[PDB]
Formats: C-alpha cells, sequence, structure tokens
C-alpha cells in the first residue's frame, strides 16, 4: 500500500503540473522558446524541446530528485 | 557521432548501476 | 528526524558534534563507509579543491614569470606541465605529504584516529584557534570550493572561456 | 669460525631487519635504501624505452611502481598477520612504520641510483 | 572516438588500481 | 537490481507458496513473458523494421502519426 499510495500521489502531483502546464503553454509562451507547434501534446512539439535540450535540462534535475530525494524518500 | 556528453551520462547511469549492484551484493 | 531532509530520517552514524552536520545523508554512505574516513576524505578533497579554486583564480591575470608561454585552459595545462615533467615532480610531493601526513596508515583499513578527529593532520604554525565552530567554517568553504571547482573546469570544457570573463555578459 | 652457524648467524644479526637498536621506521629505511637503489638497474636497462631519451626517467617510474605494490604488499601483510600492537616489528604499529621506513628508503634509493647514473653517464 | 582520452584514464583503472584494490580487498576479507 | 534489492527485503521477500505456484506462474511465463513478448516484438518489425526496410524511417519522433499499413487498423 505504501508503495502504490507512492506512486498514486506521485503520477497526481506530476499530472496536475502538465495539465496546469498544457492550459498555461495554449494561453502563452516564452519568445525565446520558438515553439512552432501550438499543439502542447503533439510528438512535433515534445520533439522539438528534446532537441532544444529544455525536457534534457529537466530530465537531469528530476533525475536528480528520484535518485537523491524519491528513492530515498520510497 | 556520440558527443562528450552522451559518453559521460553513459558513466553516470552507469554508476547508478554500480550503486544499486553493492546495495543488493551487500544484502545477499 | 534529519535536520536537512526532516522526511528523512536521521543518518545513525553522522553526530551533531561533527563538523558541517545537518544530517544530510539520502543515500546513507556513512552506512556503507565509516564516518571517520568520510569525514577525512570530506575535508581533504576540499583542502584540495580550495588550492585548486585558488590555482585558476591566481593563473589567469599572473602565470608566474619562469613557467610563462603555457595555456592556463585545464586540459591543455595539465598536457603541458605533464610533458615538461613538473606534475611527475608535484604527484611525488603531495604522495610524499599523504605518506608523512598520516604516519604510514594511509589505507581505508590502517588508517585510525587515536588522539584526532577526522581532519586534525597536526598542522596549525600560526596556532590560530582550532577546537570550535572553525571546523565548520572550513568545511562550508571546502564544500563551495568543491563545487566551485567543478564549476569552473566545465566551464573551461563548454566553451573555452576564463574563469572571470564567464562572469560579465555571455550566453551561447 | 664454525661458518655454518658463527659467520651465518653473525652477518645476520647485523643486517636492518635483524639488528638491535634500530627503530622499526629505521630498519625500513635501511631496507629500502638497498632495494629502491638495485631495483632501478633492470627498467632502466632491459624496458620499453631503454633506446630512448626516457631510458632512466622510465626505469626510476618503474621502481617507485614497483616499490609501492611492494610497500601495498607489506601494509596487507602486517594488517592480516598482528591483530595485536606493540612497539615491536612482529607487531601491526611496528610492521606499519618499517613499511613507511622501506617505502621512503626504496624511492630515495631509487632517486639516489638515477642522480649517481646521471653524475656519472 | 570524441572523449578519446577515456581509454588512456578507464584501462588502467580496470586494469591495474581496481584489481590491486579488489585483491587487497578480497586478502583482508578472507583473512580476517 | 532495485527489484532484486526489494524482493529480499523482509516485506517483499515472497513466502514458500508464491514460489509453488506452478500454473500461476505457466499461464502468466506463456501467455505474457513469451506470448506478448512476441505480440510487442510483432509490433517492433511492423512498426520499426520493416518501414526501415522500406527507407521510411519510423521512430519514437513520428511513431504515433506513421501507419505502418495505408489501410490502418
Ligand atoms: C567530494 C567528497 C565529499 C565527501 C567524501 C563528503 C562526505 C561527507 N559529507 Mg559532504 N558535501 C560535499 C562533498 C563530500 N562530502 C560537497 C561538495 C557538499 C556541498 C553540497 C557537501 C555538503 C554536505 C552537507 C550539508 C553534509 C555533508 C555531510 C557529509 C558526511 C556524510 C554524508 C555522506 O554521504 O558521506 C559520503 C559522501 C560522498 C562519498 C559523496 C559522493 C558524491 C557522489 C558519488 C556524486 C554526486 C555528484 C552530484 C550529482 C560525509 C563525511 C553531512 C555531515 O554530517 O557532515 C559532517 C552533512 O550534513 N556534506
Ligand atoms: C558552486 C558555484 C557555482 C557558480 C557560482 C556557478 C556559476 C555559473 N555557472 Mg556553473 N556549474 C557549477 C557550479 C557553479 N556555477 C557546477 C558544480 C556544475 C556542474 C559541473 C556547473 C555547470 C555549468 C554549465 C554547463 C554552465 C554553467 C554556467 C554558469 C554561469 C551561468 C550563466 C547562465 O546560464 O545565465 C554562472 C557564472 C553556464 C555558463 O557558464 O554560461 C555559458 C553554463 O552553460 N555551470
Ligand atoms: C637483472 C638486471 C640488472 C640490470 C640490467 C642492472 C643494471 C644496473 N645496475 Mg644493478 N643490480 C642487480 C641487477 C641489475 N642491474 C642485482 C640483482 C643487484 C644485487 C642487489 C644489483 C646491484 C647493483 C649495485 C650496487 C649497483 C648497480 C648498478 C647498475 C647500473 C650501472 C651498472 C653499469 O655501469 O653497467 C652498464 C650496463 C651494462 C654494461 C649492461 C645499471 C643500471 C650501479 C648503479 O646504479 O650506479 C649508480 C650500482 O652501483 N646494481
Ligand atoms: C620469465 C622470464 C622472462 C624474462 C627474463 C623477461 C625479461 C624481460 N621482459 Mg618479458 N615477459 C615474460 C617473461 C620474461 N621476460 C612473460 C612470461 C611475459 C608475458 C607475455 C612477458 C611480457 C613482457 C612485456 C609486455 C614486456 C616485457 C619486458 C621484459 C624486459 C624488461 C622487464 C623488466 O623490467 O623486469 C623487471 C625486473 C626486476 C624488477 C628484477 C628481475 C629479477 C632480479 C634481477 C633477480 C636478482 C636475484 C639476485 C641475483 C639474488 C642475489 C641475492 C643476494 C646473493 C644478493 C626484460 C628483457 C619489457 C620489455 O620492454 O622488453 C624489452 C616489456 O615491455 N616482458
Ligand atoms: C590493463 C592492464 C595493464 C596496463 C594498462 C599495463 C601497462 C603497462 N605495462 Mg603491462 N602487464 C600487465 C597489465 C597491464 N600493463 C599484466 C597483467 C602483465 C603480466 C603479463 C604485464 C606485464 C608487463 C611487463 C613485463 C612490462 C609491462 C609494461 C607496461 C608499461 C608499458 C608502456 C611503457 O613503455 O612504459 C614505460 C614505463 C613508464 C612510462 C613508467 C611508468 C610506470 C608506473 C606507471 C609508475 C607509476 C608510479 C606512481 C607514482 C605510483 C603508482 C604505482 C601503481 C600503483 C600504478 C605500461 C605501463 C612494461 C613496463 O615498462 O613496466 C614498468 C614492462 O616491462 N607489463
Ligand atoms: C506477465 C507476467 C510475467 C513476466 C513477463 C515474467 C518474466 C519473468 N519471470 Mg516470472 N512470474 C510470474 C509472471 C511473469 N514473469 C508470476 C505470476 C509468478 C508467480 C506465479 C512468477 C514467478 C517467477 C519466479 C519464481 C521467477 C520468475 C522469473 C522471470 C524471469 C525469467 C528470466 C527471463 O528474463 O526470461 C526471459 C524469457 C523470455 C524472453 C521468453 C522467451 C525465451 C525462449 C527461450 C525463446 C527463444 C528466444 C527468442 C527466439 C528470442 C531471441 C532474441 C534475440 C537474441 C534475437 C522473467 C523476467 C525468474 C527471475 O529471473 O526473476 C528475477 C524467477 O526466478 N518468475
Ligand atoms: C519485444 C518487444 C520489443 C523489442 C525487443 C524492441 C526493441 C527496440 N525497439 Mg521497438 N517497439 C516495440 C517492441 C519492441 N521493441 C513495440 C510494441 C512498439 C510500438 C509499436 C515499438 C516501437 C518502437 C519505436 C517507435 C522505436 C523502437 C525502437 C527499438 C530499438 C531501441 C529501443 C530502446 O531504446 O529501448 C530501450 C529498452 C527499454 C526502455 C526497455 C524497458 C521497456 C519499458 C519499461 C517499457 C516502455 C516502452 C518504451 C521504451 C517507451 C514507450 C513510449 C510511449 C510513447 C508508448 C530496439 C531495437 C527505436 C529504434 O531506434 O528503432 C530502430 C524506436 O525509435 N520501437
Ligand atoms: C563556478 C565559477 C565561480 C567560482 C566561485 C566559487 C563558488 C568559489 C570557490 C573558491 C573557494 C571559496 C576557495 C577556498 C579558499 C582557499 C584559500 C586559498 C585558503 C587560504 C589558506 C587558509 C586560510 C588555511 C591554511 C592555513 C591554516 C592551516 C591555518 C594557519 O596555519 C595559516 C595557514 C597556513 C594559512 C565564479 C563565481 C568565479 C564565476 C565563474 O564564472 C564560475
Ligand atoms: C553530501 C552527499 C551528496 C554529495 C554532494 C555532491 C555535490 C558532492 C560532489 C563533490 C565534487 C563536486 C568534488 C569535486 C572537487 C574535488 C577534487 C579533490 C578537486 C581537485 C582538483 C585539482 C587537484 C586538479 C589540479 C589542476 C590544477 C589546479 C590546474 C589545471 O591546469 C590542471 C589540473 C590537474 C586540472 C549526495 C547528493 C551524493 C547525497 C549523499 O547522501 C550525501
Ligand atoms: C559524474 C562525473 C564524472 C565522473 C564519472 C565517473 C568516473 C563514472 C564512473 C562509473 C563507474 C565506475 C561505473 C560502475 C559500474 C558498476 C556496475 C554497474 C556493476 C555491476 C554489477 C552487477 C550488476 C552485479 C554483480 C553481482 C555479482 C557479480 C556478485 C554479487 C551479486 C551481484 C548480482 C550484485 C566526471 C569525472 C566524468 C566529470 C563529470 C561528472
Ligand atoms: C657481486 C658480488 C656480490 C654481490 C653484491 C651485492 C649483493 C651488492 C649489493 C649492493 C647494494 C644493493 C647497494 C645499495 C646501495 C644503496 C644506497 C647507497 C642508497 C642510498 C640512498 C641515499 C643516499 C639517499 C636516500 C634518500 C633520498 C635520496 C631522498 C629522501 C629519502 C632518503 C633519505 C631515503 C657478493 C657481495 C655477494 C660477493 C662478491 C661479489
Amino acid at each position: 500500500l505504501e508503495w502504490m499510495r507512492e506512486a498514486e500521489v506521485k503520477h497526481c502531483r506530476v499530472a496536475m503540473l502538465a495539465v496546469l502546464g498544457v492550459i498555461a503553454q495554449e494561453f502563452g509562451t516564452l519568445d525565446f522558446y520558438h515553439a512552432q507547434s501550438k499543439l502542447q501534446l503533439s510528438p512535433d512539439l515534445h520533439n522539438q524541446f528534446v532537441q532544444n535540450g529544455a525536457l534534457q535540462q529537466v530530465l537531469l534535475f528530476v533525475c536528480a530528485w528520484e535518485f537523491f530525494v524519491g528513492l530515498p524518500a520510497l | 557521432m556520440i558527443t562528450d556528453n552522451q559518453v559521460f551520462v553513459a558513466l553516470i547511469m552507469a554508476l547508478v548501476c554500480g550503486y544499486l549492484a553493492v546495495k543488493l551484493a551487500a544484502q545477499l | 528526524q534529519s535536520p536537512a531532509m526532516p522526511f528523512l530520517s536521521k543518518p545513525p552514524n553522522l553526530s551533531p558534534d561533527m563538523p558541517g552536520y545537518r544530517g544530510f545523508d539520502p543515500l546513507r554512505l556513512s552506512d556503507a563507509f565509516d564516518v571517520n574516513w568520510l569525514l577525512e576524505g570530506e575535508v581533504k578533497n576540499g583542502r584540495v579543491a580550495m588550492l585548486a579554486c585558488l590555482h585558476f583564480f591566481v593563473t589567469e591575470y599572473y602565470q608566474f614569470p619562469f613557467y610563462a608561454g603555457a595555456p592556463k585552459l585545464a586540459a591543455p595545462a595539465h598536457d603541458y606541465f605533464v610533458k615538461s615533467g613538473a606534475m611527475i615532480q608535484i604527484l611525488v610531493f603531495i604522495g610524499f605529504l599523504e605518506m608523512v601526513l598520516h604516519r604510514g596508515k594511509v589505507l581505508y583499513s590502517d588508517m585510525e584516529w587515536k588522539g584526532r578527529k577526522p581532519g586534525e593532520l597536526g598542522f596549525n604554525p600560526l596556532n590560530l584557534p582550532n577546537d570550535k565552530a572553525m571546523k565548520d567554517r572550513e568545511i562550508n568553504n571546502g564544500r563551495l570550493a568543491m563545487l566551485g571547482f567543478a564549476g569552473i573546469i566545465h566551464g573551461e570544457f563548454l566553451n573555452g572561456k576564463m574563469p572571470i570573463e564567464q562572469i560579465t555578459n555571455f550566453q551561447p | 669460525p664454525i661458518n655454518s652457524s658463527s659467520l651465518t648467524r653473525g652477518y645476520l644479526a647485523q643486517l636492518p631487519i635483524y639488528r638491535s637498536g634500530l627503530s622499526p621506521f629505521l630498519r625500513g629505511l635501511e631496507i629500502g635504501m638497498a632495494h629502491g637503489y638495485f631495483l632501478i638497474g633492470p627498467f632502466v636497462e632491459l624496458g620499453p624505452l631503454r633506446n630512448t631519451e626516457m631510458k632512466y626517467l622510465a626505469g626510476l617510474l618503474s621502481a617507485v611502481g614497483l616499490v609501492v605494490i611492494l610497500t601495498l604488499g607489506m601494509l596487507l601483510y602486517g594488517y592480516v598477520s598482528f591483530t595485536n600492537d606493540s612497539q615491536d616489528v612482529e607487531s601491526l604499529e611496528g610492521w606499519r612504520q618499517l613499511a613507511s621506513g622501506f617505502l621512503l628508503g626504496a624511492v630515495g634509493g631509487a632517486g639516489f641510483a638515477y642522480l649517481l647514473i646521471y653524475s656519472f653517464i | 572516438m570524441s572523449a578519446s582520452y577515456l581509454p588512456s584514464i578507464l584501462v588502467p583503472t580496470v586494469g591495474l588500481i581496481l584489481p590491486f584494490a579488489t585483491m587487497a580487498i578480497l586478502f583482508v576479507a578472507i583473512e580476517k | 537490481l532495485l527489484a532484486g534489492w526489494l524482493h529480499i527485503q523482509p516485506k517483499f521477500k515472497p513466502s514458500l507458496s508464491w514460489f509453488k505456484n506452478n500454473e500461476s506462474r505457466l499461464n502468466h511465463h506463456l501467455a505474457g513473458l513469451f506470448g506478448v513478448s512476441s505480440l510487442a516484438w510483432t509490433g517492433h518489425l511492423v512498426h520499426v523494421a520493416i518501414p526501415a526496410s522500406r527507407g521510411q524511417h519510423v521512430g519514437w519522433d513520428n511513431f504515433i502519426s506513421v501507419a505502418p499499413h495505408p489501410a490502418g487498423l
């Protein structure tokens, strides 16, 4: 149950940021991030911000958190 | 071509496997 | 229970008496290794990184006359002084100091702390106050120097740029 | 003069490992100096860089390399063999001081052999 | 290769330093 | 390595009765380990390998959009 609860609450917090992220990014994106796709949950946009190195950067600190905080916490 | 960064990213993930391997080894 | 990470339990083998204690050990390396070794390793890695951070800061508006005409970038410098045969003299001298300061007991199996807390290598010629919060001041400067040094060399590898030039007005 | 016992044990008695009066460190130091000095020879003259400019440097560094392995070997032996600790050589503290003597001696002995061959090349 | 220096550090490490450390560690482990 | 470590922690050590559940292990290993692996692998051949064989790049970047057959499902 402790595992499943950790997973549910983790999914809850990731999903909530992601749903608000989509809505916020739809309303307006930053200029220097030249977002060609207006569809936020498209492969086209995902692929762009992997190549920009934006999702590469947040992957690093998410992976950092999960290994140094999330895994000890679990 | 595989960049210096890609080779070093591989090494940190191999380090993580090292950590988790030692954890398993120590318990077994 | 851990002051630094209250959601995690306190690392048992750590203690508040140890200098720079926040109870910060999420990986629990203090369970895997003897604290006295880790403590000694921390302060040493610090003291070495401290000198390394100064080395880069001084050899930038200077480079000692008699060694003039050498690149101040990390990897080119390393390659130059190894070819010169200066780094091999430094290696043996550091090797000498390591054996002298630890008095023979250099191994993780051998190194002991009879009448010396970790870090106390018996080097205080000026005789400044030691047994106080001065150990925490060494640790904080050492910890900052270790991250500092890491920030210098990675900046030196990224865009081949000087430590002091980076903090002017530059983005990639 | 018996030869088998008298000259044998008489000589052996005066060797640094056996000689009365010496601290473990000075026994080590003397043993080191003797070994470091001669050990450079094979590496200098028969090593892979013997016909290069690095002939002597390569010879010295190799000798220091070997001496480090020997000293680590010494330290491991002492740690395993001596759970008890005392001032005598056959003890944890004494064996570590002997090892310290040997390493200093052998690096210095190697260095001294390198200095003489450069002095009288 | 890109990081053509790495074999100069890792082959000695895996080939000399780590085997000596492992032999040393196992020696103490099986003799205590 | 995490799974290995987890399953020798007291709460995650499976019971002897679990290990001797023959019928369950066979169902799962047949339908899941062999069956679904072969089904999923078919997916790879149809979506990635066969396209690659015909000079059509299908990868993680585009596989959602690029149908492996014109007629679809
Ligand atoms: C077993 C016999 C044998 C011998 C004599 C040699 C000899 C040599 N090898 Mg080879 N080698 C061998 C087997 C051998 N090898 C094997 C089985 C392999 C595995 C494939 C190799 C692989 C190999 C490589 C990869 C290399 C060599 C190299 C060498 C040279 C330098 C080695 C060196 O510096 O030694 C160091 C020697 C010592 C530290 C001491 C030797 C023993 C001393 C002299 C004994 C003295 C005892 C004394 C008389 C007692 C007196 C006591 C009291 C009365 C005072 C030398 C010509 C190197 C070379 O460059 O070739 C030209 C090199 O790079 N060898
Ligand atoms: C991955 C495993 C590995 C690696 C990287 C090496 C590397 C080397 N071996 Mg080989 N060797 C190995 C396994 C390995 N060995 C095994 C398993 C055997 C048994 C079959 C051998 C048998 C062998 C022989 C017989 C010889 C070599 C030699 C060499 C050197 C030849 C290059 C040269 O010209 O240097 C020339 C020498 C130098 C540039 C001086 C450097 C010597 C060391 C690195 C001194 C470092 C001192 C330092 C302060 C303290 C660290 C010591 C130690 C803990 C590393 C090179 C260092 C030759 C050699 O010269 O060795 C001394 C040689 O004669 N090897
Ligand atoms: C869907 C459910 C499922 C799945 C996927 C698995 C999977 C696995 N379980 Mg099982 N297990 C399950 C349910 C499942 N289990 C249930 C319900 C129970 C309790 C009733 C168990 C009880 C159990 C125990 C006690 C053990 C396992 C073990 C295993 C592992 C076996 C080793 C292996 O990796 O084989 C891989 C197998 C295949 C890929 C199948 C095909 C292999 C054949 C030979 C086909 C030939 C190859 C083919 C042509 C491909 C070529 C590839 C390429 C090179 C070209 C595997 C990961 C073992 C283990 O290792 O745990 C860590 C183990 O000890 N399981
Ligand atoms: C037995 C089943 C199987 C096997 C062995 C492979 C093997 C491979 N696939 Mg294929 N693939 C499969 C089924 C399989 N696939 C299925 C069912 C589909 C959907 C139709 C695909 C669609 C697909 C695409 C689009 C691509 C691949 C690619 C690859 C190659 C690299 C994969 C990689 O980096 O992951 C490393 C291994 C893992 C991460 C293993 C753990 C599996 C995790 C836990 C499950 C998650 C699956 C996946 C990684 C992420 C899902 C993405 C999501 C949007 C659905 C490798 C040859 C890539 C390639 O480069 O092609 C040449 C590539 O771009 N595959
Ligand atoms: C990342 C990077 C940055 C780097 C800055 C980073 C954070 C700073 C890290 C450096 C540290 C703090 C140096 C540590 C100081 C060390 C000094 C050299 C100590 C002197 C000697 C003492 C006092 C003790 C010895 C003695 C003791 C035993 C006591 C007595 O016996 C007397 C003596 C004998 C002196 C920027 C900001 C530049 C920007 C750039 O873009 C990228
Ligand atoms: C606390 C701990 C954590 C760890 C925290 C993390 C940030 C610690 C990482 C430490 C790093 C950054 C040390 C790096 C610096 C240390 C060394 C010793 C620097 C010596 C360099 C010199 C000696 C080179 C001479 C050079 C000179 C000067 C000039 C050049 O030209 C040539 C060269 C040759 C390069 C966690 C998160 C893992 C969890 C765990 O549970 C608890
Ligand atoms: C971070 C960084 C760095 C570093 C890094 C490195 C150096 C790395 C390393 C790495 C490594 C070094 C890794 C390792 C690994 C390991 C592993 C991964 C292992 C494995 C194992 C296993 C898997 C198993 C085993 C076993 C056995 C055999 C016995 C007992 C049991 C068991 C099963 C456990 C540098 C400097 C670049 C800089 C930048 C940053
Ligand atoms: C042939 C013969 C023989 C043989 C021989 C032999 C065996 C010899 C050997 C010899 C030897 C083997 C020698 C050696 C020597 C050595 C030396 C002489 C050294 C010294 C050193 C020094 C001088 C210094 C040091 C140092 C330094 C430099 C630095 C710091 C540290 C120290 C202090 C340590 C016999 C007799 C049997 C018989 C007859 C014939």
